[PDB]
């Protein structure tokens, strides 16, 4: 929001969502999987 | 407090059973999704050395506790508020009325929603709460405080919230329904009822967890002297 | 940079010698297990569609490209960090004691080490890279891209390894050796001098995937400059 508006300390975060992250990392190209 | 020490005897009973130390835990037993909470803090805010700590409920609803002792809520309806005074006075208004004296705290009350709905996520966005907004006054945080491990939110319901910083697993107890909801590292929540976490049992994990939510419910009722 | 120009002038070399065109083929005659690199991309995932790229190397070591050029690499031990801005700024920095600045990179590293570790295979798995640590500087990735066929990894040390996708065979080049390592679709592998190659010849299968290699350099190189 407001620039100057800087809290020091807040909850999770958007992007430390690992379950999130882990999936799309399945939906996107990779290198070779265990098989 | 009366809810809190309701809370606290709850608590007492079923740790003193000493839930994980069972021949067979059966911890699903105790699951009752009819006292899924109808309130939780969704985000939060500790801006506690400037203005304050804004939050957000699990309806969009937003509030802050601001350092004066004040407290600020926007309804999800984005133009209600509610106004509650450091005596507990409650009052009601609109953005749109356009209040002098508020302005300041409402335009602060938007950049803690505006930064909450732009930077962090939602907890318990992947579950629905019990009953509906009729049936559903809004609570207000009353209390917080941040130890080494968690934040602690006590909500004007009764309801008590820890949140765990190492592994993002995070406890809402509701002393009214003597049920504990806990939302693990995978998201995943599971309601219980107290009284039966006694019968049959818990992980460890959750013991532990509610072993700590009694030492902080113990602070809560220190602090109010 | 130099060490494409090098590659470059090594793998025309070869290619011109047409070593798959021989009345007779004596590919192991071309081997020096004395050129076995040290280094390799033995796993990575390509996020570019939001964040970069990030990659194991054979030591065990982890690193990302981000979209905005900047690069972290986690070593070996799990707590060493080397943040290489767009600069070419280097800082050595731990995940313990690390800025505030860092730590949305630091996080996401981490999340692609986790996804890597727990889902993808390591390739060179039966290897016993070269050397050591001692005066072994750890490589990063300088660029990279992909085709329809194969992915292109372009490291600091100046090696160049080609994966294609289909069969799962690799190539790393090294210029400073003149040597390539061809791990074919049993996950064997073999190191030869290219100028050996020159002389007894290979497999229509690596001269196949030289010239592509050649092709690959000349585009790494016209955007270089």
């Amino acid at each position: 929001t407001y620039e100057t508006f800087d809290p020091p300390l807040h909850s999770t975060a958007i992007y430390a969502d690992e379950e999130e992250f882990s999936k799309h990392c399945g939906l996107s190209l990779s290198s070779t999987p265990p098989g | 407090d009366c809810h809190l020490s309701d809370m606290l005897q709850q608590l007492h009973s079923v740790n003193a059973s000493k839930p994980s130390e069972r021949g067979l835990v059966r911890q699903e037993e105790a699951e009752d999704p009819a006292c899924i909470p109808i309130f939780w803090v969704s985000k939060w805010v500790d801006y506690s050395d400037k203005y304050g700590l804004g939050y957000q409920l699990c309806d969009n609803s937003v509030g802050v506790l601001f350092n004066d002792s004040t407290r600020l809520i926007l309804y999800n309806d984005g133009d209600s508020l509610q106004y509650i005074e450091r005596d507990g006075t409650e009052s009601y208004l609109t953005v749109s009325s356009h209040p002098n004296s508020l302005m300041k705290k409402i335009t602060l009350l938007k950049y803690f929603r505006n930064y909450m709905s732009e930077h962090l996520l939602k907890a318990g966005a992947n579950i629905t709460p019990r009953e509906g907004d009729e049936l559903a006054r809004l609570p207000y945080l009353r209390t917080w405080f941040r130890t080494r491990s968690a934040i602690i939110l006590h909500l004007s319901n009764g309801s008590v919230q820890i949140n765990f910083f190492q592994d993002h697993t995070k406890l809402i107890l509701c002393p009214l329904m003597a049920a504990v909801t806990y939302i693990d590292e995978k998201r995943d929540f599971r309601t219980y009822r107290l009284s039966l976490l006694e019968e049959y049992g818990c992980c460890k994990e959750l013991a532990s967890r509610l072993r700590y939510a009694r030492t902080m419910v113990d602070k809560l009722l220190s602090s109010r002297s």
